[PDB]
């Protein structure tokens, strides 16, 4: 019912740029507010950047404030990462998440409600 | 980030207890400390929201509490399909959003 | 000098008189009409302050960009070779083209502080 | 929409329309004072509002707690399946009870105010 | 107590019903113009607090330093052993000078608040 | 004349908690703000918490501020702070003292005006 | 913290001299550096206040000053009974609120 | 056209005082920001501190701080910096400059427009 | 700090090219990367102002550009009076707000 796929680039070489899309369906993408988690291949999950339901306000990592813009667009369905400097330890599998945020006029989330299948971005 | 035990098991139908550990500023301060469980291959999916709660679809053999500053995760009647690596994730204000824990190989 | 003695001065100087003029907007049944009028004009510009999140300045900052298409002059040319009734002449065809985007800019505003103040 | 375009929608809907309804609320003996008794309505609920600390602002968030008996719907409940018609009428015997709970607070806020910054 | 309950007690102890006088400021010809004179007062003392800098606020600190020619007294005994009728009568000639420096020292703030914003 | 009187418990385990409330007379409780201040066996004197006279707002320092709460009752005239985690270099004898602050319409102070007997707290 | 001598000592009658020295953004900037008096055993007690005041009830003896960045306490007239641990208590501000030197046995 | 002459004190002590002062000319002294910039004698040039056109607002490099005042008579056409304390670190050449800031109704600058000659602050 | 070769040097006649590398906080986010040209025993003078402007007065042989993290000076037509030590200065935002490069001795 509720899908999220993520389509982005592959290898990248220090110091390039890599944008990272994620095309949701099946739900009102504009009801809910989205984030990015990755994964390094041989570690556990974190949060990278956190974006509201409208899009105007953001949050992001202290390891990524410099180098990330998170984005969406309400009207096509999409969320973009757009990544900067990329450095070997960016190396993870990303994903895009429905949750983590919620417009005061809304009951509480502060967690990750829909993760979808995730891609793979290799420095 | 939050400390869980590197691997955790038990006999089919046992009921089995993951753990998570942090500190007053996070855990201990606020009541969302969720639970998530990957399997090899797959995306993680939502097990545990807040403290208490279980997703709609979820089996009410995982279920799970918080006290003082250790969070856990309890799944009763242990199936074979139950192994793979659980996370717990608690909101830690707005300055830091959300701290994972290490995995747990069930 | 007193009230309008800066109505010939350079932009930049009559910013430093904003006060004086503004003491002097506020300061037999017909009469009584004008002064309700007058109390009526003061509250609508009072109304348009706080709809903009400006209230009780003189002098707001704001988030609205410049288009250049209502003016396209230098900075220092406006501020230093113009006077207040020759810019306000100049942009009379785009004032209410600012005006609405000044309410949405603070619409929007008012929207994220609730949301980032919904955190715990 | 335009004035009271939302009346009928939804509570949340309806807070994007806040300004609307604002530049409405100012917009022969007897024509001179019902323009008099508007002139003092509105003057009313601006010191009200100035009172509670929230000034020139259309949405403001407090430190009163919400009691519960007050309502005890959902946030959701409130926010998705209610018109402000609705609401007005299921909270209107509390109404002086939050206005007073208001004042209270921020009287305690500014003398916190004023006992911080009289920190050297 | 009610209104002007506070009129014999200290300072100190009357700043603690500043809300009550404040609710009742506001609450045929010659009546018409009376309660249009009423509205010209409010706004004037109004608009005499948003050019101090204060706005919505009841009490404001600020900038501007004691002179100690004003008045020479000690702190506590202005604020223990005083009501506002007698500090009132005692800085009657001073008034005028306070007024001006408030006003002059909000005017250095809008200045400096604009150009730290300027900086990028 | 004046008199400040400290009571509490006595050895806590790491990982416990403790609350040490102080109990006021000969003065107006209400009319003075309130601080605690310890002193480790072999140390001198250190500054843990001041509450104003009001009891609204508080101040710590960092080395308690996640753990000790500091409140006060001005209709019981009692001052109260309770301790939480109480690691072994929070042993100390514990002393409630009247002034450190002044609210505003008040002449200054940024001194210990009185001081009580002390009690001591052992982890 | 603030610099105290670990020991000060003099003949009876003598008058002895306690320094206290600290830095800018404390004694300097603020001329809020009380003294107290602690005997072994009891509570400390206030000697001096803000920079040069003393409290009522407290002997003529004890008086003090301060320059730059360094406060001092100046006891005339040395008594027995006044060798006791002192202390002085300097202001630095909103985010640290009072720092206490170390004590000096006199 | 343009002249600005730094004339100051030569030889300091550690823990004592210099003030440095820039005389103007040739321009409108009160239509720029001025600034100080140091040379230490084998080094390169580091900004230390700045002060507005109006002379109200200021900034300071965080190393001076809690040592360095400076302010501006627009009357007298002088810039002035008082030092305090003066350790080794600080013996350099000074010049005061022009430009460095813009008052919100000016092109930007985040230039130092005018140099003048330095005066040699040793420690 | 800002890096820059500690000299740079070519025939007379030639293009050379005085890099100045920051970090995306200074050079990268903000375009405000002067240059100044300071000749032994004199006081610096401003060569390039905001990334590609000249004062009035300089030559047209002082140009230059910024890419990513790093700004360059390009002095066409080299003289042998040309030869003192640049720096490149950089806005670094309101919390620092200026950094200078090492010099480089051309
Ligand atoms: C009038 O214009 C002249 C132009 O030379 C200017 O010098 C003068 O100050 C102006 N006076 C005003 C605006 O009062
Ligand atoms: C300037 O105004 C025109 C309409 O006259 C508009 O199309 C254009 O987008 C505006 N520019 C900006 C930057 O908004
Ligand atoms: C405005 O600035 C441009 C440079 O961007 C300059 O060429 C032009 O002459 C300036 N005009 C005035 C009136 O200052
Ligand atoms: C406004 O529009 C009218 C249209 O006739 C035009 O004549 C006038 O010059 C315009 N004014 C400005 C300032 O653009
Ligand atoms: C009226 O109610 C219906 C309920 O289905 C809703 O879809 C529609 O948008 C509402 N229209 C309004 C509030 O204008
Ligand atoms: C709710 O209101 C009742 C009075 O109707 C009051 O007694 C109770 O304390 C209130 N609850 C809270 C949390 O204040
Ligand atoms: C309100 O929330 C409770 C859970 O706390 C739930 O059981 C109930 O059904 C909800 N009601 C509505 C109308 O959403
Ligand atoms: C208000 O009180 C009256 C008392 O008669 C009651 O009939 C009415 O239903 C009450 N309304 C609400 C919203 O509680
Ligand atoms: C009136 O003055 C007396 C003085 O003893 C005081 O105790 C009392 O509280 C005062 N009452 C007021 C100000 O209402
Ligand atoms: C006090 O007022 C007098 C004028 O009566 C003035 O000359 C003096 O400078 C004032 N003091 C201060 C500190 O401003
Ligand atoms: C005011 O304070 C001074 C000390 O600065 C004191 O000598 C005087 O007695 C005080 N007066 C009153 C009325 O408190
Ligand atoms: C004000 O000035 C008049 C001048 O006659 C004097 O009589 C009166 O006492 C003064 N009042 C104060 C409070 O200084």
């Amino acid at each position: 019912e509720v899908q999220l796929v993520e389509t982005g680039g592959g290898l990248v070489q220090p110091g390039g740029s890599l944008k990272l899309s994620c095309r949701a369906s099946g739900y009102t993408f504009s009801s809910f507010a989205m984030s990015w988690v990755r994964q390094a291949p041989g570690k556990g999950l974190e949060w990278v950047s956190l974006i509201n339901d409208r899009g105007g306000l953001t949050f992001y990592v202290d390891s990524v404030k410099g180098r990330f813009t998170i984005s969406r667009d309400n009207s096509k369905n999409t969320l973009s990462l757009q990544m900067h400097s990329l450095r070997d330890g960016d190396t993870a599998v990303y994903y895009c998440a429905t949750g983590g945020m919620s417009s005061a006029l809304q009951s509480s989330k502060y967690y990750f409600d829909f993760w979808g299948q995730g891609a793979l971005v290799t420095v | 980030a939050l400390t869980q035990p590197p691997s955790v098991s038990g006999s089919p139908g046992q009921s089995v207890t993951i753990s998570c550990t942090g500190t007053s500023s996070d855990i201990g301060s606020y009541n969302y400390v969720s639970w998530y469980q990957q399997h090899p291959g797959k995306a993680p999916k939502l097990m545990i929201y807040d403290v208490t709660q279980r997703p709609s679809g979820v089996s009410d053999r995982f279920s799970g509490s918080k006290s003082g500053n250790t969070a856990s995760l309890t799944i009763s009647g242990l199936q074979a399909d139950d192994e793979a690596d659980y996370y717990c994730s608690a909101y830690a204000g707005r300055q830091t959003f959300y701290i994972f824990g290490g995995g747990t190989r069930l | 000098d007193g009230f309008l003695g800066a109505a010939g001065s350079t932009m930049g100087a009559a910013s430093m008189t904003l006060t004086v003029q503004a003491r002097n907007l506020l300061s037999g049944i017909k009469q009584l009409q004008a002064r309700v009028l007058a109390v009526e004009h003061y509250l609508r510009d009072q109304q348009l302050l706080g709809i903009w999140g400006c209230s009780g300045k003189l002098i707001c900052c704001t988030n609205v960009p410049w288009n250049s298409s209502w003016s396209n002059r230098n900075l220092s040319e406006i501020w230093d070779n113009m006077t207040w009734l020759q810019w306000d002449k100049e942009i009379s065809n785009y004032t209410q083209i600012i005006y609405g985007l000044l309410e949405e800019s603070q619409n929007q505003q008012e929207k994220n502080e609730q949301d980032l103040l919904a955190l715990d």
